[PDB]
């Protein structure tokens, strides 16, 4: 009858107020005999300990769903990893709360994760949404080599494909490189100036750097960015007039632990509607078969409408992540983020506020500058394209025709 | 220096810790600059808990440098967890069978961990290498929503627009869900008389297979070719899986475990040998699982860029970057008449050896109709009318207006 | 060379030399010479 | 036949066009081994 | 010409097995359904399924 749920937290304070929320949704909607319980565990420095911990804390407790959150220590490297890879082994569904990472979008690895914070993966979409209200028909993907950027790249040309068009160029660059001059030297010579960029914070920051050096922050062009490269140190160096994104609760650990808590207690009682449901294992060690009504589940997680949300209306996509979230366009005016509009689940609304496009202008620059000179090859045929020596001062002799008209020479 | 190496498996398998020590006394100087001591270590069943617990005791015991585990069960979230074992110990960590041999997606940069297995780019390859030499152009790519879509649709895409055959693509079918449902019916019917290329798990597939068949899509003119995915346990078959249905898998007849411990030892032994050869000494294994080090975790020489060129005595076992066999071991089977998965043809050296030079028609079902409108027809060489000439070097097929025709050859 | 698809030897992968490769990699931006016009020309490039 | 030899220009146009033809493969294999790099080199083999 | 491709007589159950499979030997094509009307809408039903 008792319903046990597990929570990865990172204070003990985050840990009473999840035990507080997990209260108040016992009270609503309680199927008249469930009552929920509420286990928390603290993220632990090493990935070792914490999965030792998640199978003897939360596994060991017939937890049915684990909420997962980031560590206070600002390090972010994967952290929840290892709670969705040992509530992965028996299809346990794992609850992220401040996990923004694409990687786990991919269901072939994480099979039973997911989260209420959509991955930086998704911002690409908005960037489309404005090349769809601005009317810019030629972008400069700059992206990173690992999972986010490449993700952000095919769902940007996933996206791009049904309007038949594509990126002039996608320049990738490995993570963490400290010279990106030369990429950003053959972006220069294109013709498209929406230069989209892609990358963690010290990528962010290398390349504004860059931009600047080669005065690509001026006037005539335009940046999108998402909410990588528009906090923390890139924002340091962030060229003024770029358009960032940000996240309306991303931040806010509180509001996500409520809203989970809900959708994971619906989501149970859900579940305890059906039929033929199976018990949870007790303990890591001595069981090794997986939970048999755990794909259902998620199923049933991933089905489930929160209507009343802290965070707004929650739902849940195929991929597994919220789908529904709201970004915030920041754009960097006199070394000030401010809001010139917000992008609701799926549409971009500008406000009274004025844009302030890089080099100071108001207007709102064109997609691109065409090029009036052109890379011209040609080939040696006798009848058509004579092809000569040039004399020693670099300029080959004046040619008259029969009639006497001089011979054009390049 | 002396090469201490791990080999765990389970006990589902009857190969005694004493064999696998006995697996590495070939005695022919198989290290010059090294011994290798094998350690070996039994599980009863596969566990988070328990098999980190392993994993570090035996590291802790033997300081071992390597891990050669297999797997006997065909869970799938084996494979990650030894990947991240690996990725949070620096130990190199092979996956010899069973779920830890299934090959995952995106692996962690840091973490070196190694499949003994085919990724779906190199079943595609097999697939296609199959319809080459069967000159079964026409196809139609079923697909749903199970993990891994977007990667086979777009490595297919790519090689047939790379390919130098014709390809008519018809049809990808995405049946994002209610296979037993509307409008998924309207979507099956669309489907032209061709080979059909379908993508997804086995019950699942199961289900679009009595679809199929009671839309009347199984026949002697409907061909099904399939990869690893579907035909998944070869023991146990379903009753709507048609004979006839091509798959390609990795290869539990020929490759015994026996030779897949002795070629994961070989490869750990030849990666720590060019090692030796290259840098200065092999690097001490990292103190345990615990202890929260206060160090940047950054070994100054490891197997993992030592790996891509790895020879044994007869065949090369070298890996890809993403971590893929570049020569893996994939045999492509047939349900034959008798309702059992007989193989027919190998992968050798980027090669496909089939055993049956012409197809032989298959009856899908009982209730199939009776093979007659297929004739065989002798034509014997006759200069101005008949000509019998070699195979497209460009085209590896028969040319325009020319159509297959075999030969006996003594 | 005027331009001709081409099988690289790495990866067998579809290449297009001369003309279309300096063309199609960005290296030029018009093709001024005897370049005939036909579809495997046409289905990358586009003539006048 | 091995006395009558007759070519053209190496990766251009009219290669193509042999190439992809249905039924004079029989000479396009012939033209294959005696394929010149430019149509200069073919002209003044021609002439001489 | 007139190519004749098939005659299907759905002798009955026309929502049921081993009707379907008759029905889905349709090609692209003029149909000259011969039936009642209720049984008209019955197959046409099946037709637009």
């Amino acid at each position: 009858k008792i319903v046990n749920i597990g929570a990865v937290l990172s204070t003990r304070k985050h840990e009473q107020m999840f035990r507080e929320a997990v209260n108040q949704a016992n009270k609503r909607h309680g199927s008249w005999k469930i009552q929920l319980n509420a286990t928390s565990v603290t993220h632990k420095p090493n990935a070792i300990q914490m999965a030792l911990s998640v199978c003897e804390d939360l596994i060991s407790s017939q937890v049915y769903a684990i909420l997962v959150s980031h560590p206070p220590t600002p390090n972010d490297h994967f952290t929840p990893t290892p709670v969705s890879y040992t509530a992965g082994f028996y299809r346990i569904p794992v609850l992220g709360l401040t996990t923004r990472m694409s990687i786990y979008s991919d269901k072939s690895i994480h099979l039973s994760f997911l989260r209420t914070v959509p991955p930086y993966s998704h911002q690409s979409s908005v960037w489309f949404e404005m090349m769809r209200v601005y009317n810019w028909n030629h972008i400069i993907l700059l992206v990173s080599d690992d999972h986010e950027g490449r993700a952000a790249q095919k769902r940007l040309e996933t996206l791009l494909e049904e309007r038949e068009s594509k990126a002039e160029k996608v320049l990738q660059f490995d993570p963490g490189t400290k010279n990106v001059t030369a990429l950003l030297m053959e972006a220069r010579e294109l013709e498209a100036r929406v230069i989209i960029l892609s990358a963690s914070e010290d990528d962010a920051a290398t390349v504004y750097r860059a931009a600047a050096m080669l005065n690509m922050t001026g006037s005539g062009y335009v940046w999108l960015v998402g909410e990588r490269e528009i906090s923390g140190n890139a924002l340091r160096y962030a060229p003024d007039g770029i358009i960032g994104l940000q996240l309306i609760n991303g931040k806010n650990e509180s509001a996500h632990i409520s809203d989970a808590v809900g959708v994971v207690a619906q989501a149970v009682h859900e579940l305890l509607e059906k039929e033929n449901i199976t018990d949870p294992p007790r303990g890591c060690v001595g069981n090794t078969n997986i939970w048999k009504t755990g794909p259902l589940f998620k199923r049933v997680l991933m089905s489930s409408k929160y209507a009343d949300g802290v965070t707004g209306r929650v739902e849940f996509n195929e991929d597994g992540d919220r789908k529904f979230a709201n970004y915030s366009i920041m754009n960097l005016q006199n070394r000030k983020l401010v809001q010139v509009g917000i992008y609701n689940g799926t549409h971009v609304i500008p406000n009274d506020r004025k844009i302030i496009w890089p080099g100071g202008e108001t207007e709102k620059p064109r997609g691109y500058q065409m090029s009036t000179r052109l890379k011209i090859v040609t080939i040696h045929q006798e009848p058509f394209v004579y092809v000569k020596p040039t004399m020693s001062d670099g300029t080959c002799k004046e040619e008259f025709t029969v009639n006497g008209d001089p011979v054009k020479k390049v | 220096p002396a090469l201490n190496i791990a080999v765990l498996l389970g006990h589902s398998h009857d190969v005694t810790e004493r064999e696998l020590r006995n697996l590495w006394g070939p005695e022919q100087a198989t290290g010059l600059p090294l011994d290798v001591n094998v350690v070996a270590l039994l599980m009863n069943r596969t566990d988070p808990k328990s098999l980190i617990t392993h994993v570090c005791d035996l590291m802790s015991g033997a300081r071992i440098h390597g891990l050669v585990f297999g797997d006997d069960t065909d869970q799938e979230a084996v494979a990650q967890m030894l990947d991240f074992i690996s990725s949070q110990t620096f130990i190199p960590i092979l996956g010899i069978h069973g779920g830890a041999s299934m090959i995952m997606a995106d692996k962690d940069p840091t973490s070196t961990f190694f499949q003994f297995g085919a990724s779906i780019q190199q079943q595609a390859t097999v697939m296609l290498k199959i319809m080459q030499d069967y000159d079964w152009h026409v196809f139609s790519l079923v697909t749903t929503i199970f993990p891994g879509y977007r990667d086979f649709i777009s490595f297919i895409k790519t090689t047939v627009d790379n390919s130098f055959v014709g390809w008519d693509m018809q049809n990808v079918i995405t049946l994002d869900t209610s296979f037993e449902d509307a409008k998924t019916q309207v979507q099956l019917k669309k489907i032209h008389s061709s080979v059909i290329l379908l993508y997804c798990s086995k019950d699942e597939a199961v289900l679009i297979l009595s679809e199929a068949r009671s839309l009347g899509l199984t026949g002697y003119d409907f061909f099904w070719i399939v990869p690893s995915l579907v035909s998944g346990n070869t023991e146990l078959i379903p009753k709507e899986f048609p004979s006839g249905l091509i798959s390609v898998s990795y290869d539990d007849w020929d490759y015994s475990l026996e030779a897949r411990v002795r070629d994961g030892l070989g490869i750990l032994t030849t990666a720590a040998s060019s090692m030796l050869e290259k840098f200065s000494y092999i690097p001490e294994a990292k103190a345990s699982c615990y202890g929260q080090a206060e160090k940047p975790e950054t070994p100054l020489h490891t197997l993992h860029q030592f790996m891509v060129n790895v020879t044994w005595d007869g065949k090369d076992l070298s890996f890809t970057e993403e971590g893929y066999q570049v020569h893996p071991r994939l045999v492509v089977i047939v349900l034959n008449k008798d309702r059992e998965w007989e193989k027919v043809g190998k992968w050798e050296n980027q090669t496909l050896s089939l055993r049956h030079a012409v197809w032989p028609r298959y009856k899908s079902f009982s209730d199939c109709e009776p093979d007659d409108n297929h004739l065989s027809i002798v034509t014997l060489e006759e200069a101005p009318f008949v000509i019998v000439e070699d195979i497209d070097p460009l085209t590896e097929t028969c040319v325009r207006n020319t159509v297959p025709c075999r030969k006996f050859v003594k | 060379k005027f331009g001709t698809q081409e099988r690289v030897n790495n990866s067998n992968k579809k290449e297009w030399n001369g003309m279309m490769g300096e063309l199609l990699s960005g290296q030029a931006d018009m093709i001024v010479a005897p370049l005939t016009i036909n579809n495997e020309r046409a289905q990358y490039i586009e003539f006048s | 036949s091995d006395k009558f030899i007759y070519a053209t220009v190496k990766q251009s146009s009219v290669d193509i066009y042999f190439r992809r033809q249905v039924e004079l493969s029989t000479m396009y294999r012939h033209m294959e081994k005696h394929n010149y790099e430019s149509a200069a080199e073919a002209i003044q083999a021609v002439r001489d």
